[PDB]
């Protein structure tokens, strides 16, 4: 006779992400060659790692400034891809479509002051576990930190290390979260010399081991 | 590129499979504005949807298509550049109604080597030739599109929801009951 | 022969009344360095040493099922304690030694066990506590239990202020008996030492 | 005397 | 370990296939408390059910999943850690209604190397991250879960029904009629 | 043409225990490594054989005692995984989910008395076929039994042999059963010297050849 | 795409004597050995040929 089969219940339905491919209906279509078309990207993170985007500060400014020349906290932000300061970055734009992440996140600092202005900054990673962020360089010194001068090289880069209990972390932040789960990043100005109106532009990119997993379509549609 | 090695750390291994362009774009998405006669235009996807936003985060693209259509009466597809009147004849790829819907594989048929999500000039709006053809049926209830073998060129801005809370965008994350 | 001398750091414990050492679940430790610490973890040997704690007084009135517990880590006023307040993440095992000193004329039996993810046990569940790394203490046989357990938990590193994986448990299996020659009661003490201590996220000073 | 668990 | 050889007996051959952890846990079980929006949490299985009790007889576990859902409207699944709002979009794995129900294979998506049945501390209750994701549909009538490739760690107490008869727990065992 | 098939009636339905595997919908998920996670068990009987659990006596006591120093039956219990004395054991907890068993069951005895207390016990397996259990060591001596002293080694182990007509036995006990089907186990105290308040703790584990088969979900849910 | 099939009319019904075998649902059951059990017969005619019965 013919082949006996059992149509199984629970299977066959359409799944928006199944690996099946439909049946072709119009064949033998040859398309104009696309070999060597400039600017192709095959992985979102390749782009995210090579193109830092601007952080968003006080009044939609991609930089911080200071009038006093004493020690002061220039900025403090949550180490979250959902942080306000990251809201306009490409990294966060990409991250919103993934449930989890892990890895290094790079911060880029660029001094825009004149030649006659010098400054010394410090950036620190404050892990979760403390009630409030350190308001002074002294206190923050005990954390993982870096300090630098502004000379011929006006650009500096710092890696925010992935340090959590779990091997992965959520990209979104739950309303339950009181204090940020992944800690904070603090940018201090140790001191400066005649740099009152000069600014420090900050941007962020993905680190060599930054990784996103578990795609999601969360936006309200 | 800087690493955590600068201060004694150790860079780990990364699995970027999920951020691979071809993979991420390869899934069904809805098209909301529908009519008995509909021209397939990927820019009709939602601007914040997983695929819609990623597509708009690129200047040029290419891909074949796969579509799902829940319709009444028979469905007829016509290639890019065909007269609208052609949709009325069975000589063109026509699929006879079979519940619950029809799933087809369509090839890229634009006359251009690649298409664009933005076009600075005249053929605002995009050129009429930027389409994957048209489909017609007595009534079209739903339409899902899927980008097969996708290729993206020249990235453009991609935005997350803007934050007002001045610190973090918080939202209900799934968690067990009780 | 039956005399055991344990050494952790600059501290030692020589037990003559020992049955042996019971290693719970494994004799090896899961790599202390994983991807969650980005290679920024270090080992603090200065903290791997004994510290004492009195558990309870074992008396004739305490019947079968009487249970006493000590969640680890506990408040530590030493080097280890300093670590807990200076780092966001830690991990470590435990070299535990419990002693109930009386005399060969006391009768009775105690169950000493290390329990992962402690939960209040029901009377019925207590009959199965032997499913956990344990050792018994019976005056006629031994006055010292000795258990060694490794670190574990869903996370490679922990925040002890929010979660305590291991919990020491001592339960009366058979009530203490007393003669005119025996001791009246037996005080149970614990000699604990953290093992393979690793810290990760250095915190700022609280001033 | 005996065994050692250093 | 002692044997009957001590007094002249002879130890026989044993087939422990049925007490193999992977095998025993590999079967469908019900989840009773359901809602149109449901977060998949294995601790929602009955505490005395074959699988529920065995699961609780372990401290740590790991396994992928397979589920069966009888629902109205389309079913949408979202991974561990996803915003609840995401369940409304088709971009996420969505299964279109096909009688009599939908059967899917889901991967472990928790951010932890393994999960726990008991957790001594704060994130009583278990941490919110201890889940296999969430599913949503107009109405969810039934939900069966199945543990694939199960691994169990650190056994805990497992209890039989308590006996009052003071000698043996007797109950009706199946037997022929007439 | 295409392949002709016959959709067979009676097949295709969902069976809670079928060997089929569903279709994946979310692919390429890599999970954190679990290699070398402590305490893994692959078979329930491995645990049951290595961790004896306490029997339940008179008043929820995992031990027996005696005031007189004459010959007396300390305890008698049915050789059934459904016996009251086993109700709190891990072995019975496991056994309830299987219809049949066969093999050796190990009893462990532990004397908790002081050094000045000595005792001599006897344990016997009384097969089915007798109306009532032997009330004295003399009568029980004709059965398979073991006798022992309490000295330096305070622990003793005895194997309850599988002796039945069938190759397997039920784990549950039917209401029809008047006298236990698999016989009884009797623990006698031959005599003791100054051991009036001292106890004997009893526990049970699975023997090398203990076996459970035919899984079932019996509990009321 | 996927494999195209034609569900044929007239086939698939249950036949009390068909050669099909059902799908197993409870696996790995080992049964007590029956090797060497006395008195087994494999064909009715073997018995009919060796055991005459009485006429009436």
């Amino acid at each position: 006779g013919i082949v006996p089969v059992a149509c199984s219940d629970g299977y066959g339905g359409l799944v928006t992400t199944d690996p099946k491919t439909a049946d072709p209906v119009y064949g033998m279509v040859y398309n104009p060659p696309r070999t060597n078309y400039p600017g192709r990207f095959t992985n979102l993170l390749d782009v995210a790692e090579a193109c830092p985007t601007f952080l968003c500060f006080d009044e939609g400014k991609p930089y911080v400034v200071t009038r006093t020349d004493e020690q002061r906290l220039l900025a403090k932000f949550d180490v979250s891809l959902a942080a306000k300061h990251m809201s306009n970055t490409y990294l966060s734009g990409i991250a919103q479509y993934y449930a989890q992440y892990s890895g290094t996140i790079n911060l880029h600092f660029m001094f825009t002051g004149s030649t006659d202005s010098k400054a010394r900054y410090m950036v620190a990673y404050v892990p979760p576990g403390v009630e409030t962020p350190p308001d002074t360089p002294e206190k923050a010194a005990h954390c993982i930190h870096a300090e630098w001068d502004t000379g011929l090289n006006s650009k500096f880069t710092f890696s925010i290390p992935y340090v959590s209990a779990a091997d992965y972390a959520y990209t979104a932040s739950d309303v339950a979260e009181t204090t940020n789960v992944q800690g904070w990043v603090c940018i201090y100005q140790i001191t400066h010399g005649k740099a009152e109106q000069d600014t420090l532009v900050v941007s962020v990119s993905a680190g060599k081991d930054f990784e996103l997993r578990l795609p999601i379509d969360p936006r309200s549609q | 590129t800087t690493t955590v090695e600068n201060y004694g750390g150790e860079t780990q291994v990364q699995r970027r499979q999920h951020t691979d362009v071809t993979f991420i774009m390869d899934r069904f998405v809805k098209i909301q504005n529908l009519n008995p006669t509909h021209v397939i235009d990927l820019m009709q996807t939602h601007q914040h949807g997983l695929v819609g936003a990623l597509l708009r985060a690129a200047t040029y693209y290419f891909s074949d298509l796969e579509i799902v259509v829940r319709h009444d009466g028979n469905l007829t597809w016509v290639p890019n550049g065909a007269p609208e009147a052609a949709l009325s004849n069975t000589g063109n790829p026509t699929a006879y109604l079979k519940a619950p819907f029809t799933r087809l594989a369509l090839p890229y048929t634009a006359p251009h080597r690649v298409l664009a999500t933005v076009y600075n000039g005249t053929s605002a709006q995009l050129p009429a030739s930027f389409n994957f053809g048209a489909i017609q049926a007595t009534t079209i209830h739903e339409l899902l599109v899927r980008m097969k073998r996708a290729e993206l060129y020249c990235p453009r801005p991609l935005l997350a929801v803007e934050v007002s809370s001045q610190d973090r965008h918080k939202q209900k994350i799934i968690a067990p009951a009780k | 022969d039956r005399i055991l001398t344990t050494r952790n750091g600059h501290t030692t414990s020589t037990t003559q009344s020992s049955v042996g050492v019971t290693y719970g679940y494994s004799t090896q430790e899961d790599h202390v360095s994983g991807p969650n610490t980005s290679g920024l973890e270090t080992r603090v040997v200065q903290a791997e040493r004994f510290f004492k704690k009195h558990l309870f007084d074992w008396t004739p009135d305490k019947a079968f099922g009487h249970l006493e517990k000590l969640e680890l880590p506990t408040d530590h006023k030493g080097v280890y304690g300093c670590l807990v307040d200076s780092f966001a993440y830690m991990r470590n095992g435990w070299d535990v030694e419990v002693s109930a000193v009386g005399n060969q004329f006391n009768g009775g039996c105690l169950l000493v066990a290390m329990v992962p993810e402690w939960k209040e046990f029901t009377p019925r569940e207590k009959y199965q506590l032997t499913l956990f790394p344990h050792q018994f203490i019976s005056p006629r046989t031994n006055m010292t239990a000795h258990i060694v357990v490794p670190y574990l938990g869903v996370n490679r590193y922990d925040q002890y202020k929010k979660h305590k994986p291991w919990t020491l448990v001592v339960m009366v299996v058979s009530p203490l008996t007393t003669n005119t020659v025996s001791a009246g009661q037996i005080k149970v003490y614990a000699n604990i030492a953290p093992t393979h201590v690793h810290v990760a996220g250095e915190l700022p000073s609280k001033e | 005397f005996g065994a050692l668990l250093a």
